């Protein structure tokens, strides 16, 4: 199978170029079988196509943004990135690269998929967040974390670097009156491991580069 | 005293559509076929009736070259005794053909990125193409009970259908560039020789 | 035309079959430029259902089929389960130039039974309070349907300023999830004796309550 890596800025201030970078791995990019795309979704919307390009350099984008799309390949590196100019907030979207084959006028098709690259247009500046622990207070008990004025979105919360998943429940973010992000990630776990079991959330804020690690103990 | 012009058709920058083929008559000229058969970028060079290397040594009154573009899937019918698509609505060869079917496979030229669809063939017919008949019709087909007065729909469909032509297809759909050599020989004074 | 044209959302029965049609203007013939689906589940990228009109990639269950009426394809699911709940999208190459995708399919699974919500409240932690700094957290989960109001309690007294309340969003076992914060001076929080949470869903009203200590 291949696999599709996405990478690039989050936030994109107003008129400024976006840019974005796909890695192929578990495969060559220097296939004469497949195109290279980009497809974008706003939240909440739909998808729209954006472009392709194959691995000779020829490009082939949907007119109703060729005026500002700009998609390269480098072949050497295996990768292809995207570029689009003149950006406005709606421009907001989650950015899609994905394997498009096209083997026959029968039919075509994306795959696979990249996990997607949410870019926010916003003039608001990059800010980090605070996190502060969600203290448990009483067979279950439920403890968590608060992370707290962050721009842009999104931010990523793991539990005892990822060994624990089971009954976590990452809550989307609120949009403050402020402009900025906050949201607060809980696991609930047995009382009687309170007193032995330690509990650190890991904030990734990577707009930022800020990662956090902060130890939920109970309240004293 | 001359060489025939044997690259206008191979060397021709434009192809026809299969279906209207584009057929070239050769006579008074002097055919070095060695161009040919000593060329290493052909896919199909296969004869019927006739030898490659045994064709200096021959004349005939005139010769008629046809050319298109199919899919590689499609090389198999332009023969003798064949039939599908190509060969029963849009190019048909007699079962006592004499001449070679020469292609060559045309990605790189005739499949555009985003879709080339200039190159078509015809999908749908009442009965079976004659030897060497040439169909150019655009009618709408009638597969139904009811009539259908030049209109698309239930049973009215377009004749013909586009190939677009891809590089990212399999070879089975890439476009392949196909020259067909008819040799005549009529009681006429031969005009087309060799060596 | 180019806009694809699905049903804004359609909705069946556990273990029964449903059909969700995708409406173009590019009548092709036979064989030729067959439609493909995707599935989206909330927060995930879009994964291949069906190409080339009916043909599935290797791992996607057999109770997915599709199929095609001349102006019309179709991406049926028989056997519903409750995973079967998410977005769906058709996809075609219309006009011969670009590359669209459908409006888009909200699938929901009938049958789903009125839930309770589970409330959650915390209160400011010692470390945003030593930073001057107070914020209540009401966490709302396993709710269905998904609706949800929350009212915001200074001892008995409601509240209105520094409540800021999140959209349902639908969890992994397809009950739905909200959050309400209640930001507060440190002045204010350790005034009232406790502070209040109520959320109402379908006429049950639950309350949580925490005091500063
Ligand atoms: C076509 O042109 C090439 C050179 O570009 C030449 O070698 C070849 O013989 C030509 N073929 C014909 C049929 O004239």
């Amino acid at each position: 199978q291949v696999q599709l890596v996405q990478s690039g800025p989050g936030l994109v201030k107003p008129s400024q170029t976006l840019s974005l970078t796909c890695s192929v791995s578990d495969g060559s990019i220097s296939s004469s079988d497949y195109y290279w795309s980009w497809i974008r979704q706003p939240p909440g919307k739909g998808l729209e196509w954006i472009g392709y390009i194959y691995y000779t350099g020829s490009t082939y984008y949907n007119p109703s943004l060729k005026s500002r799309v700009s998609i390269s390949v480098d072949r050497s590196k295996n990768q292809f990135s995207l570029k689009l100019s003149s950006v406005t907030a709606a421009d907001t979207a989650v950015y899609y690269c994905a394997r498009l084959v096209v083997p026959s006028p029968k039919g075509s098709w994306f795959d696979p998929w990249g996990q997607g690259t949410l870019v926010t247009v916003s003039s608001a500046s990059t800010k980090g967040p605070s996190v502060f622990p969600l203290a448990p207070s009483s067979g279950t008990a439920a403890l968590g974390c608060l992370v707290k004025d962050y721009f842009p979105e999104p931010v990523t919360v793991s539990w005892n670097s990822g060994a624990l998943t089971s009954g976590v429940h990452t809550f989307p973010a609120v949009l403050q009156s402020s402009g900025l992000y906050s949201l607060s990630s809980v696991v609930t776990v047995p009382s009687s491991s309170l007193g032995t079991q330690t509990y650190i959330c890991n904030v990734n804020h990577k707009p930022s580069n800020t990662k956090v690690d902060k130890k939920v103990e109970p309240k004293s | 005293t001359n060489l025939c012009p044997f690259g206008e058709v191979f060397n021709a920058t434009r192809f026809a559509s299969v279906y209207a083929w584009n057929r070239k008559r050769i006579s008074n000229c002097v055919a070095d076929y060695s161009v040919l058969y000593n060329s290493a970028s052909f896919s199909t060079f296969k004869c019927y009736g006739v030898s490659p290397t045994k064709l200096n040594d021959l004349c005939f009154t005139n010769v008629y070259a046809d050319s298109f573009v199919i899919r590689g899937d499609e090389v198999r019918q332009i023969a003798p005794g064949q039939t599908g698509n190509i060969a029963d609505y849009n190019y048909k060869l007699p079962d006592d053909f004499t001449g070679c079917v020469i292609a060559w496979n045309s990605n790189n030229l005739d499949s555009k990125v985003g879709g080339n669809y200039n190159y078509l063939y015809r999908l749908f017919r009442k009965s079976n193409l004659k030897p060497f008949e040439r169909d150019i019709s655009t009618e709408i087909y009638q597969a139904g009970s009811t009539p259908c007065n030049g209109v698309k729909g239930f049973n009215c469909y377009f004749p013909l259908q586009s190939y677009g032509f891809q590089p990212t297809y399999g070879v089975g759909y890439q476009p392949y560039r196909v020259v067909v050599l008819s040799f005549e020989l009529l009681h006429a004074p031969a005009t087309v020789c060799g060596k | 035309s180019y806009e694809l044209t699905q049903p804004a959302s359609v909705s069946g029965s556990p273990g029964q079959s449903i059909t969700i049609s995708c409406t173009g203007t590019s009548i092709d013939v036979g064989n030729y430029n067959l439609a493909s689906w995707y599935q989206q589940h909330p927060g995930k990228a879009p994964k291949l259902i069906i190409y080339e009109g009916s043909r599935r990639p290797s791992g996607v269950s057999n109770r997915f089929s599709g199929a095609k009426s001349g102006n019309t394809a179709s991406l049926t699911i028989s056997g519903l389960q409750a995973e079967d709940e998410a977005d769906y999208y058709c996809c075609s190459y219309v006009g011969s130039s670009t590359y669209v995708f459908g409006s888009g399919t909200k699938v929901t699974v009938l049958g789903q039974p009125k839930a309770n919500p589970t409330v959650t409240l915390f209160p400011p932690s010692s470390e945003e309070l030593q930073a001057n700094k107070a914020t209540l957290v009401c966490l709302i989960s396993d709710f269905y349907p998904g609706a949800v109001t929350v009212a915001w309690k200074a001892d008995s007294s409601p509240v209105k300023a520094g409540v800021e309340t999140t959209t349902p969003s639908k969890q992994s076992n397809n009950k739905y999830a909200a959050s309400s914060y209640l930001s507060l001076t440190p002045e204010q929080w350790k005034s009232h004796r406790s502070y209040s949470c109520q959320v109402t869903h379908e006429g049950s009203t639950v309350e949580k309550t925490v005091a500063p200590t």
